[PDB]
């Protein structure tokens, strides 16, 4: 809602203007991989287990492949936020020399 | 270019903080209307 | 997602997001401060056809 | 010259949720982001740190289509932000009174809860600035060029 | 010299300034000598020319 | 080293070929520092 | 021949992480495991 | 800023006394502290992670 000041002729008489808007949201997305391998499934599955202590130790080598790859992905989104602000604010910002 | 909905104005979400000449930069917006005072297609 | 190759199994997580730029007028500034090294050798490379 | 940063653009809306304040409680109006060496050069000579630790909220905003908004997403295909309160107050404006300045919708919401956050603070001109370099917290030891 | 692309460019300075704050360059830095850009890469480079 | 900590934070052929112009100029100028510009103070304290 | 079960309980901890494949020839046995390899078990 | 700094007195010791001595002779290689490296390879099998 723009404001006004009254003037004297020969200036033309000005009237209260109004300004009205629509903005369309732009949309972006994210990506993160996680990959296991072939034999890491069977230790979580149980196809390559025994009654030994060695096999039941080997699941702890397979569960800690996930936990070292869970936190390297769920933490990898908060550093995409801090990435995907500085890829927008380098697009809305024109330089001080202009 | 859709004509937006005038009753969303009638209870606004959040208020601005600074008035500017608005038709200097237009293409930041899409449906832009310079309303010389209270006019036809506001109703 | 769940989409496998080469024996391995990929879990390609996705998350879609949105950007409303709620600024009537300018809200952000680039300030070009310093000059690091030029990439191009300012040299002679004649162009052919 | 740094004043010409803090005056060349004009501020957008007042969201009364954020409250990125000081220990004193003064609200911050802008945020600079620089690299690592230019942060050090501006702290030795040109500018002076005011405060070390700033109060930042924790929660986020739920904007959920539960309720009577759910029907207009299915039958119809669009959704108002808060139809339970845009639609509620379209029965009293026609009937009761008039105002030029209303109650803004966000000013009736809850106040979030804040903790204490270590982040350096800079006062250029007459308004505060979060100043922060971002190649140690983020972009540390990855394959990613710093933008 | 390409008279088509300037005719496709507009006149309003309030976006011409911002579009040359993050313009799409015609060159790539990882090239050997100097190449036209491959269609996948987009370096955000500002152009006062 | 200061042109190697400014390279271990990004890897192709040109990014190598600009380090050679860095390891030359950073050596021909700022090798012996306490002898050349030791009269100043801000240059030493940095 | 890196013995995998030795660091399942570590003895000390590093502080700073780097792209380690920058400097390789300091070392004797070093491997780039892309989030899991088959030979990890 | 200061003249008089606080410094430790003694070194560290790593001795093959204990259960590691059997691995020194019959096995002929050595864990650092098998009394505690090998011990905590059991509670992770049993209880927690």
């Amino acid at each position: 809602h723009q404001p006004l000041i009254a003037r004297d002729g020969p200036h033309p008489i000005e009237q209260p203007t109004h300004n009205y808007m629509t903005k369309i949201i732009d949309r972006r997305a994210l990506n993160a991989a996680f990959s296991l391998a072939t034999e890491a499934i069977a230790l979580l599955t149980g196809e390559a287990l025994d009654g030994t202590g060695i096999g039941a130790h080997r699941q702890l080598r397979a569960i800690q492949q996930l936990a070292r790859n869970v936190q390297a992905v769920l933490g990898a989104f908060e550093r995409g936020t801090a990435d995907q602000m500085l890829h927008v604010l380098l697009e809305k910002a024109p330089p001080l020399a202009l | 270019p859709p004509g937006y909905r005038y009753a969303a104005a009638m209870v606004p979400t959040g208020s601005l903080l600074s008035t500017i000449e608005v038709a200097s930069h237009r293409r930041l917006f899409d449906f832009f209307s310079r309303v010389r005072s209270d006019a036809n297609s506001l109703y | 997602a769940r989409h496998e190759t080469g024996g391995g199994v990929n879990f390609t997580l996705t998350q879609p997001r949105g950007n409303v730029d709620l600024g009537v007028g300018y809200t952000a500034v680039v300030a070009t401060a310093t000059v690091r090294n030029p990439v191009t050798d300012m040299g002679n490379l004649p162009q052919n056809f | 010259w740094l004043v010409d940063l803090t005056t060349a653009t004009q501020p957008s809306v007042a969201v009364p949720r954020l409250t990125h304040a000081d220990t004193r409680g003064r609200p911050v109006d802008g945020v600079l982001v620089t690299t690592a060496p230019i942060k050090q050069r501006l702290l030795q000579s040109f500018l002076k740190v005011e405060d070390t630790e700033a109060d930042v909220p924790v929660t986020y905003g739920e904007m959920v289509l539960n309720g009577a908004n759910l029907v207009t997403a299915l039958v119809m295909g669009k959704a108002v932000r808060s139809l339970d309160d845009v639609g509620r107050h379209l029965l009293e404006m026609q009937e009761e009174q008039l105002d030029l300045n209303r109650q803004t919708l966000d000013e009736l919401e809850s106040a979030p809860q804040t903790t204490r956050v270590r982040a350096d603070l800079v006062s250029i001109g007459e308004k505060l600035v979060f100043l922060e370099a971002l190649e140690k917290r983020i972009y540390a030891a990855t394959n990613v060029p710093y933008p | 010299f390409t008279s088509a692309d300037i005719a496709a460019k507009h006149r309003c300075l309030e976006r011409l300034i911002v579009e040359t704050g993050s313009a799409v360059s015609t060159a790539t830095a990882a090239s050997d000598v100097q190449f036209k850009r491959p269609p996948g890469c987009r370096e955000l480079v500002e152009d006062p020319c | 080293l200061l042109p190697m900590q400014r390279y271990l934070d990004n890897a192709t052929r040109v990014a190598r070929a600009t380090l050679v112009a860095e390891l030359k100029r950073s050596f021909c100028e700022t090798s012996f520092f306490l002898g050349k510009a030791g009269h100043r103070r801000e240059a030493v304290e940095a």
